[PDB]
């Protein structure tokens, strides 16, 4: 299963 | 004789053959998201089985891995500021995934490269990031100070992640688990004044593999040269090693080979 | 920065002649990811191949598999490579 929501770089 | 769930996600910015995201189990690819088909797609038969407790498991992965899409477009952007580049062609990857060994210890990885170089990546044990660079900083400074986000990872890395290769490894043990026998051949090749001896060894699964030339039962490394350990689409795997024999001499060189599906070693001369 | 491919080709099997067979070629440690894989039968392309998605390695260098069904008899097998480190398209050979 793939992780969740990223933040902005 | 560990396992492993390992997610490998490439961005590139101008176009070429054009998103690419895969997930493997021990080197077996499960899954992948076809930046074409903007679906998380099934690659093996047993993955399947995922959807009895899970119905949701198709677009729930989708979902994010289109969040993942576009983040990774943004972050192509950002990272041309934090390097002052006018705008080449530009690649980002991130891969993480997790270890299970034998012992039910753990590990767990999640890490960034920008242009084929380290970028970034989350220090599990200290939740905090390793900065490649003086412009990765930046990035080390917003995702340093995300106490929560930073857990979710921990969390994800040390017990999502590990439960879902658990969950698997169950589900694809039949051929995950499997054995394939090494095709052992030797091979001879100029007769005009020395010769080299080849040794081709294929259809072997899984990939770990211990190939020697021997010279009288000894392992011998001199003028031996070796092929890639390159992948069959049937899953199994192919290499070669050979070496240069003498004149008059052939019959002291033997290739040695081990591997889980040979119960003895095999030593296979011309 | 920049990486040339390490190249292979293999048959699945030995061949045989009317026996069929799977002829690959495949790329590994190489960057940036675009690359192009050509398989031959005697110069000219294969029709009915296949190729594996685009994963990496721990040191961040690309791997791709190309691949197609064929029948040998004792006509000529080869993978043509071009990548932006290769000046020249690089065509690999398949001998036995």
């Amino acid at each position: 299963h793939v992780y969740g929501p990223l933040k902005p770089i | 004789s560990s396992h492993s769930m390992r997610y490998f996600v490439t961005s590139v910015s101008e176009p070429g053959q054009p998103f690419s995201y895969v997930g493997y189990v021990d080197d077996q690819e499960f899954v992948s998201y076809n930046a074409s088909t903007r679906r998380y797609l099934p690659k093996v038969p047993w993955i399947s089985k995922v959807e009895k407790n899970d119905p949701d498991y198709w677009e729930r992965n989708t979902l994010y891995a289109q969040g993942h899409e576009r983040s990774f477009r943004d972050h192509l952007a950002t990272l041309a500021e934090y390097y002052n580049q006018s705008g080449g062609l530009h690649t980002f990857q991130w891969m993480y995934g997790c270890e299970l060994r034998n012992d039910w210890s753990k590990g767990g990885y999640y890490q960034y490269a920008y242009d084929g170089r380290d970028y970034i990546s989350l220090d599990k044990d200290t939740l905090t990031w390793m900065a490649a660079d003086v412009p990765a900083q930046n990035t080390k400074r917003k995702w340093d100070a995300d106490f929560r986000d930073n857990e979710y990872k921990k969390t994800y890395l040390e017990e999502t992640c590990i439960e879902w290769l658990q969950r698997y490894l169950n589900y694809g043990k039949e051929t995950l688990l499997r054995t394939e026998v090494p095709e052992v051949k030797v091979t001879r090749k100029e007769d005009y004044g020395m010769e080299t001896l080849i040794c081709r060894v294929g259809g072997f699964y899984p990939k770990d593999i211990d190939i020697d030339w021997t010279r009288d039962g000894e392992v011998w490394l001199q003028d031996v040269f070796h092929g890639l350990v390159s992948p069959n689409s049937d899953g199994t795997y192919y290499t070669w090693r050979s070496v240069k024999v003498d004149p008059k001499e052939r019959e002291r060189y033997k290739c040695h080979v081990e591997h889980d599906g040979l119960p003895n070693p095999v030593d296979v001369a011309w | 920065t920049q990486k040339a491919p390490s190249v292979q080709v293999y048959f699945r099997h030995p061949a045989e002649k009317g026996k069929e067979n799977t002829f690959h070629c495949y790329a590994e440690s190489f960057h940036p990811p675009k690359i192009n894989i050509t398989l031959l039968k005697n110069g000219i392309p294969m029709e009915n191949v296949q190729q594996s998605d685009l994963s990496f390695k721990k040191d961040w260098t690309f791997e791709r598999l190309v691949y197609a069904k064929v029948i040998p008899d004792g006509a000529e097998f080869a993978c043509k490579v071009e990548h932006i480190t290769l000046p020249q398209p690089m065509i690999y050979k398949l001998d036995q």
